[PDB]
RNA sequence: GGCACCACCAGGAGUGGAGCCUGCGGCUUAAUUUGACUCAACACGGGGAAACUCACCAGGUCCAGACACAAUAAGGAUUGACAGAUUGAGAGCUCUUUCUUGAUUUUGUGGGUGGUGGUGCAUGGCCGUUCUUAGUUGGUGGAGUGAUUUGUCUGCUUAAUUGCGAUAACGAACGAGACCUUAACCUACUAAAUAGUGCUGCUAGCAUUUGCUGGUAUAGUCACUUCUUAGAGGGACUAUCGAUUUCAAGUCGAUGGAAGUUUGAGGCAAUAACAGGUCUGUGAUGCCCUUAGACGUUCUGGGCCGCACGCGCGCUACACUGACGGAGCCAGCGAGUAUAAGCCUUGGCCGAGAGGUCUGGGAAAUCUUGUGAAACUCCGUCGUGCUGGGGAUAGAGCAUUGUAAUUGUUGCUCUUCAACGAGGAAUUCCUAGUAAGCGCAAGUCAUCAGCUUGCGUUGAUUACGUCCCUGCCCUUUGUACACACCG
């Protein structure tokens, strides 16, 4: 992140990232034939 | 067989330091914050903290069925002796296991830097998090290697409470280039502490003034 | 040296200017006082305070002090 | 690698009916403990099951963890000729626990 | 095979968990009328590993210097076998362990 | 300006001078693998290497080259092989020799995989260093158009940017301090047959006064927690009193105290940084190299020890404040096993010793173990002598470990008995249970400790001060540097 840009839109992006999924994240917990009988069937 | 009690209690610690990186390598893709062994008579109850406990208790819960085997089948336990549950982490931000991650998870999806760091910033601070301090180190298409440090909040450095309160996590993340390295600090407010100090050493409450009442010369109030 | 700290000069001259009727010159009693006056999270700096405060209070009937 | 017909047999009816298989890094050792054939054969065989999608392979601490993908389980339900039941253990559906 | 002279060893690394146990099985073997001796604090042992602090062997010759503190509480109670057992499950705990020897 | 025994002053012990141990360079080598070169490379890589370790050298095996193909292939794709030759080898390695197994597999293509191979100047992590010095930062307000600045300072004080105080600043954060561990106190609680004691049973020796020394005691089904152990607490906060001081922060003296140097000692330890060291810790890694006559891995043997030399960490010593010979006889920190692949080993019996053998205890406050350690102390011999100081070098012999001791692993016995007669220029560490001696345990470890990490025994001289040397920090200053004087 050496620009001006891209940091900018790297806090509100990274911002929004994080917004999303606390809410995402506060709602996701708010609503919360054998196999060995065949080797012995040789009668 | 027969083992003393300085050797078995470093057995102890020893299978669980061995049994936690086998999750950390097993289960990196979903969260995996820690391990907590549970032991019991007549079995063997392990708590596993994730973020997903989907993952591993996937279709009719085939892989936690099929992860429990292998166990089995490495200590020589019996197949009753040992159980594992899956229980989920209550407050993920607070975990810096899951959000060093969670920050991997997105470097290797050529995510930018500075969108990928400051969402575990703002990650930490919003489940409450005191502070928060986050170093990645590495290289990024040139050939020299830099590293970052993205502070927020109040950290503290030296003695024992950074032992009571700090939690720290760090991976490596494999890049087409090299190794990243990523530090994630997460300080938790001792007030939210229930096992315990409830605060900081040099944190002085004083009470309030209780005084300023009106005092009347001599009465006697009887019952 | 015993040049005490800020964490202990500031919490004691809180004391004198929020519980002065209660405190006294005696060292043992001013200990138990701040007990139930101050949350304080270590004994070491709970007998630091009283031991500063009582100096405040020996040296405030000489004379006013700064900063109460 | 060179493994008799038969000692390949029953490194493949270890991996199914109890579907996962750890084996110890030695190559040398006598006897896996759990399939009656060399520990070096064991080794060799499940990493052309891991070769070709049928088993996953994790490696901590010196040790094998091999466990059986549900793509695998048909790759023994027809190679091994036997009957089209299926479940080997791990996946017998015994389901988790709340 | 009724009442006996049986011993309860308890060995754990941390003391908090050890002295509930441990008070917790006299609170129960109080209200219970059962002679008890104990507990005994077994002089502690300090496992010590000093390590090079260097993955390499370059600079200063630093040195860590770890430590694995062992508590060992024995016992002795005064009651029929089956009751012992069952106070062991009443007052269990995950990091002590219990090894019971007649 | 300031601080500092990784600086000095006053001193102590020294090192450098000798022999030897060990590390580094060099030389040599078939190879003598390699990293590190001021502090911060050189008893450092826990690196005390007979095999392994091992990376080096001289040789010999195996694929442990997965997988999609193509070729070959039952009229047999291939693997193992007695005997002889060959080989260092009872390696079917290879060669004569025909037997066995049966589509697992042989050849080519891609693709792998594995590397103590290279790159630490491509990297992660870790660690060292600047530096554990005391430094660092933002909010509001003031100054400046701004980068910035003040706050973060004349003075005093402190171990400390830690405090007093001065103050266009006010009020704060990290670091420091608090914090954590350990050592020193508790006849005040809680208990202890894996700790100790008094009594008491039973019992021994010596003088008979009823006393003094013991053994025994897991049923005396006793008493107690001071000594021992450890959990909950208490206890020191510079407390009281004298001096100085801006009468402030503080400092120096006394008294009480277990403790009055941050109570002693440590652990952790800020903002940034170094091309510091490690890819020889990693199934941590990007890239380069190699990948079947391997730079993978294994087996045999050698080497890492090799010796005209320079340098560093050390051990013995140079004698009488001593050597021997008897005798006295006191610690603490710790460790210890099973059908193994063999642990700590008492006690008994052999042996001059080293050591051997038979039993027993202990997975451990129980047994080893009071680790009856060494310096040390007493009494003797020696008598200033290269001597009975010193014990190299070497000859002959006896045991232990290990598959294997030759280039002596180590220990023991006899003999040989060397330099060294207190060390030039220089230079290191250190202020109280400290320095210096002195041993013991743990780590490496089948064997080997002149090494580290700790522990305890005996236990001082001399400061408690300074910026004179040296290093670092702050302020001011200059700058054509900012990849920042390696400019
Ligand atoms: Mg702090
Ligand atoms: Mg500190
Ligand atoms: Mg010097
Ligand atoms: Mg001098
Ligand atoms: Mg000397
Ligand atoms: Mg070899
Ligand atoms: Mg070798
Ligand atoms: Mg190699
Ligand atoms: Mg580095
Ligand atoms: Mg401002
Ligand atoms: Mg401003
Ligand atoms: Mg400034
Ligand atoms: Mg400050
Ligand atoms: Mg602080
Ligand atoms: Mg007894
Ligand atoms: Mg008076
Ligand atoms: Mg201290
Ligand atoms: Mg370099
Ligand atoms: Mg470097
Ligand atoms: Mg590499
Ligand atoms: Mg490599
Ligand atoms: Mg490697
Ligand atoms: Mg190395
Ligand atoms: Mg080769
Ligand atoms: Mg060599
Ligand atoms: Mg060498
Ligand atoms: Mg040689
Ligand atoms: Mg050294
Ligand atoms: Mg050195
Ligand atoms: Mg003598
Ligand atoms: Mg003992
Ligand atoms: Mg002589
Ligand atoms: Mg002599
Ligand atoms: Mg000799
Ligand atoms: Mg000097
Ligand atoms: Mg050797
Ligand atoms: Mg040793
Ligand atoms: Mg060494
Ligand atoms: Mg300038």
């Amino acid at each position: 992140g050496q620009s001006d840009k891209r940091e900018l839109e790297g806090e509100v992006e990274g911002t929004e990232d994080a917004e999303a999924e606390l809410e995402a994240e506060a709602e996701e917990n708010d609503e919360s034939y054998l196999a060995e009988l065949e080797l012995s069937k040789q009668e | 067989a027969i083992l003393s009690k300085k050797k078995k209690l470093v057995a102890d610690g020893v299978f669980y330091a061995e049994l936690n990186e086998f999750f950390t390598r097993e289960l990196a893709e979903q969260g995996y914050a820690g391990v907590e062994v549970r032991k019991t008579p007549s079995k063997l109850e392990v708590i596993v903290k994730a973020s997903n406990t989907q993952g591993v208790l996937g279709e009719q819960g085939r892989r936690i069925h099929e992860l429990t085997s292998l166990i089995v089948k490495r200590f020589k336990l019996s197949p009753e002796g040992i159980a594992i549950y899956a229980e989920r982490v209550e407050e993920r931000g607070l975990s810096a296991a899951v959000q060093a991650e969670a920050l991997k998870a997105k470097l290797l999806s050529g995510l930018p830097i500075r969108r990928a760091a400051y969402g575990v910033l703002r990650f930490a601070m919003g489940a409450g998090a005191k502070g928060v301090e986050v170093v990645i180190s590495g290289k990024l298409r040139a050939a020299r290697a830099k590293s970052q440090k993205y502070a927020d909040g109040f950290m503290i450095h030296s003695g024992q409470p950074t032992r009571d309160f700090i939690d720290i996590a760090i991976r490596h993340v494999l890049m087409r280039q090299g190794v990243l390295g990523i530090k994630v600090k997460i300080m938790k407010d001792p007030a939210a502490n229930r096992f315990g100090p409830r605060a900081l050493p040099d944190a002085v409450k004083i009470a309030e003034a209780k005084d300023e009442d009106e005092v009347i010369p001599a009465p006697t109030v009887k019952s | 040296g015993r040049v005490r700290t800020k964490t202990v000069k500031r919490a004691s001259k809180v004391l004198i200017e929020r519980f002065y009727p209660k405190l006294t010159l005696d060292f043992e009693t001013n200990k138990r006082l701040t007990s139930e006056i101050a949350v304080i999270q270590s004994k070491r700096l709970r007998n630091k305070i009283a031991g500063y405060t009582t100096h405040l209070m020996k040296r405030i009937q000489k004379g006013p002090v700064r900063g109460i | 690698m060179l493994i008799p017909k038969e000692d390949r047999k029953k490194i493949h009816q270890y991996l199914f009916q109890e579907g996962v298989v750890v084996a110890k890094k030695d190559f040398n050792q006598p006897k896996h403990d759990e399939i009656d054939t060399r520990n070096l054969f064991v080794i060799k065989a499940l990493q052309s099951l891991t070769s070709k999608g049928y088993v996953k392979t994790q490696f901590s601490w010196q040790y094998y963890y091999y466990t059986l993908t549900d793509e695998g389980v048909e790759f023994l339900r027809t190679e091994l000729n036997i009957p089209e039941g299926i479940l080997p253990l791990t996946r017998l559906k015994n389901a988790p626990a709340e | 095979q009724q009442i006996h002279k049986i011993r309860i060893t308890l060995t754990s690394t941390k003391v908090k968990q050890l002295e509930n146990v441990s008070a917790n099985i006299i609170r129960n073997a109080a209200q219970y009328n059962i002679v008890k001796k104990g507990p005994v604090r077994m002089p502690t042992k300090v496992l010590k590993i000093t390590t090079r602090k260097t993955p390499n062997g370059e600079g200063s010759k630093t040195w860590d210097a770890y430590e694995m503190r062992i508590h060992k509480r024995v016992i002795d109670l005064q009651a029929p076998a089956s009751t012992v057992k069952r106070i062991t499950q009443i007052t269990i705990e995950p990091g002590v362990d219990v090894e019971v020897t007649i």
